[PDB]
RNA sequence: GCCUGGUGUCUUGGGU
């Protein structure tokens, strides 16, 4: 997949606007790991 | 790990058989072990770390 | 059939007296002015560069402490429910600060003052860091010296205090009644004698003391409640107190709505 | 690392009532309400209120966890009236009582302006 | 290590009342005065600015690493 | 039993607050005349028993920039060591604490008494009080 | 290439590190990495 | 295109 490991905004939901990584993009469901608390998120695609 | 699967409790030094009783899990936000009250007699626990 | 009576007012607080309702509505308006009135707080901060002593979010915590003018919040929305595509000029505030230390002695001293309004919702009066006066620089953030640097563009955002302290618009609620305890709902420790033990209310030539003969009055409720609403500043006292009865109105409104639809 | 968003006090799931009653069939007329999202500010203005009404004859409520913001409200009428239709009564009544409350606090508040 | 923005117990603001504090101590002010003058009544918020130790002031002496 | 409750709104104001610093140190070792550990981003086709993290928040000189907030097993200094008798060299690359996450502070590069190359990556982090705390009068 | 800082001058200068570590200013022989291109973003809380 | 290895032996300081 081509967009593992680059920085990535988030424009929909209660995460909007925060910066992150693509750290596992498995299908549909990515896991970004956020910059802003010390978590790491399962989110849709579309957002 | 599901609500109700039983699981063994311990707390070390294990001087007698209630040392160790199976309790019941429910899970729960935040990083600490919940126990009822009253079961800190037998393991002779407390909540001071 | 509810009352009230004002005993004094200014701009940042306003004491007054509750009367004619229940306990449990005092109280539900006490909690609802401290944790679900609306207010805007910065919530993002893009440190572009920070060249002080002071670590990056250290700094950042700071600024989200930063009480901001949140007057005309109401026609604002909440970012998770807005249907654009990232942040826009609906759902935020941007602020900007930029300060420097241009020479090899002293010290500059960074001040909420130093807050710029880059954008937002024209031209509803929202988002300035507020102000006592006009020459008051305001809430210390940092300070630096000879060639550090501190630039960084801040998201103002609008949201309730449930989820973090900082948009919380009062700060402490005063608030007592019965000052002589005719309800018995308190019983008195002491040493020797309880009267001369215990301190008086500061309300206490606001009603009559109990005759020393009086029989107790086993169907007396409270009905006198009287609260001081301090503000930081955020919003004026007046607007605190009506939009905590507004906001409590739609809650209750809301479950209403649910019961009539679920059939 | 196992703290919950904070927001998930106020903001409800898609697939989550806000608002569930089942009955207790237990007993007659007598129904359970679950209420999601909410806490003892919403819970205890709504009790209190019930309370005085003359034909409500059982009323309460528990939060069962803090680290939850739910609780649960039972709420038994006697035969006559139905407990479904007497909530909404409770709720009509406070509503028009803050109404009233928020007009009184203007108009003396001019006065003081 | 810097005063406090807000008053950790009950949420006032104190972050703007140092500077205001530390000039009323050289004209001689007692410390219980200069916080009755700040009008700061709650002694939730008198402990903030009474027992605040700043230490910034002795980071600021190691001369910057850029 | 001797636990307590704390406000929530005052952890949100900044009581009891702290940050929290951890340094890691590496340097290269010596095998022979000109058999050296080099500090590089290692290439996956030229290097063998690569570790299961990623490798892509460091820069060209081997050393990630600060500012870059890292988590768990990710490589935070590259080197490798040539394997004796291409695809010659091997993995010895140190990586973050599986527990750990935070911000790079700042990198101290240098060299030793030896003359090699020496590296210190300062990482930072903020611990915010939460249940099962430690606190004491 | 790579920014780099000298720890005692402050001079700014790159490296591809087969350079000598030292500042081309001062010859000091601690050296700093500056900050990433990227920007940083904190929640505030 | 599945598998996937990072040390030991001590010493010292601590927790209940
Ligand atoms: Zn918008
Ligand atoms: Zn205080
Ligand atoms: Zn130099």
């Amino acid at each position: 997949d081509p967009t593992l490991n680059k920085t990535v905004k988030i424009r929909q939901g209660g995460y909007k606007g925060k910066i992150g990584i693509v750290k596992e993009a498995n299908g549909d469901r990515f896991r970004v790991e956020l910059h802003n608390p010390n978590k790491t998120i399962p989110i849709p695609c579309s957002f | 790990l599901m609500d109700d699967d039983p699981v063994l409790f311990n707390r070390q030094p294990s001087l007698h058989k209630m040392s160790m009783m199976a309790h019941r899990v429910k899970v729960m936000p935040y990083s600490t072990f919940r126990l009822n009250l009253s079961v800190t007699s037998p393991y002779n626990a407390d909540f001071d770390g | 059939e509810p009352k009230v009576n004002i005993i004094n007012a200014q701009d940042d607080e306003v004491e007054l007296m509750l009367s004619d309702v229940n306990l449990s509505l005092a109280n539900s308006l006490r909690r609802t002015m401290l944790a679900e009135v609306p207010t805007l707080a910065i919530d993002l901060v893009e440190i572009k560069m920070n060249t002080s002593v002071l670590a990056d979010e250290f700094i950042s915590h700071r600024l989200g402490l930063i009480p901001l003018v949140s007057e005309d919040v109401e026609e604002m929305k909440y970012s998770r429910d807005c249907t654009c595509e990232d942040y826009c000029d609906e759902c935020s505030v941007v602020l900007e600060l930029s300060a420097r230390h241009e020479g090899e002695e002293g010290t500059t001293d960074v001040y909420s003052s130093s807050l710029i309004k880059v954008s937002g919702p024209g031209n509803l009066n929202v988002g300035e860091p507020v102000r006592r006066d006009d020459y008051d620089q305001g809430i210390l953030l940092c300070k630096l010296r000879n060639h550090q640097e501190l630039n960084i563009r801040c998201i103002a955002k609008k949201g309730i205090a449930k989820e973090h302290a900082k948009w919380s618009p009062c700060s402490a609620i005063a608030f007592e009644y019965d000052p002589h305890n005719k309800l018995k709902h308190t019983d008195f420790w002491f040493e020797v004698d309880a009267k001369k033990e215990w301190p008086d209310s500061k309300y206490a030539t606001w009603e009559e003391p109990p005759k020393p003969g009086e029989v107790f009055d086993y169907k007396a409720k409270p009905n006198r409640f009287y609260m001081t609403v301090e503000t930081t500043g955020s919003l004026k006292a007046n607007q605190v107190f009506s939009r905590g009865i507004k906001t409590l109105q739609e809650k209750l409104a809301n479950v209403l709505f649910e019961l009539e639809n679920s059939r | 690392m196992n703290a919950p968003d904070r927001f998930e006090l106020f903001i409800l799931p898609d697939d989550v009532p806000k608002l569930k009653i089942t009955p207790d069939s237990r007993v007659p007329n007598c129904i359970i309400i679950k209420f999601e999202r909410e806490d003892h500010t919403l819970a205890n203005l709504l009790r209190e209120e019930l309370a005085l009404y003359p034909d409500v004859t059982f009323v309460a409520y528990k939060v069962e966890h803090p680290l939850f913001a739910n609780f649960v409200m039972r709420l038994q009428t006697e035969e006559g009236t139905r407990p479904k239709q007497a909530l909404e009564r409770a709720c009509a009544s406070i509503i028009n009582k803050l109404k009233t409350l928020d007009h009184k606090f203007n108009e003396e508040w001019n006065i003081k302006n | 290590m810097i005063i406090p923005v807000r008053c950790f117990s009950c949420g006032k603001v104190v972050g703007d009342k140092w500077d205001a504090y530390l000039r009323l101590l050289e004209e001689g002010k007692q410390e219980g005065d200069a916080l009755d003058e700040l009008k700061l009544k709650r002694y939730c918020c008198r402990r903030m600015v009474l027992t605040h130790v700043d230490l910034i002031e002795k980071f600021l002496r190691y001369n910057p690493l850029e | 039993e001797d636990s307590m409750i704390m406000n929530q709104s005052s952890i949100d104001r900044g009581l009891f607050r702290s940050l929290f610093f951890r340094s890691y140190m590496d340097q290269e070792k010596r095998f022979g005349i000109s058999i050296v550990e080099e500090f590089e981003k290692p290439t996956r086709a030229t290097t063998l028993r690569l570790k299961h993290g990623t490798y892509e928040k460091l820069d060209e000189d081997g050393l990630i920039a600060p500012g870059v907030r890292v988590s768990g097993d990710d490589i935070i200094i590259g080197k490798t060591t040539p394997i004796p008798p291409y695809h010659t060299k091997r993995d010895a690359s140190t990586p973050l604490r599986s527990t750990e996450n935070g911000i790079v502070d700042q990198v101290l590069l240098t060299t030793n008494q030896e003359g090699l190359k020496f590296v210190k990556v300062r990482m930072r982090t903020t611990k915010v009080p939460q249940i099962g705390d430690k606190f004491a009068s | 290439g790579v920014k780099y800082t000298c720890g005692a001058c402050a001079h700014n200068f790159s490296l591809n590190k087969s350079d000598p570590v030292r500042c081309k200013e001062c010859g000091h022989r601690v050296i700093y990495k500056a900050r990433t291109k990227r920007m940083i973003q904190f929640d505030a809380r």
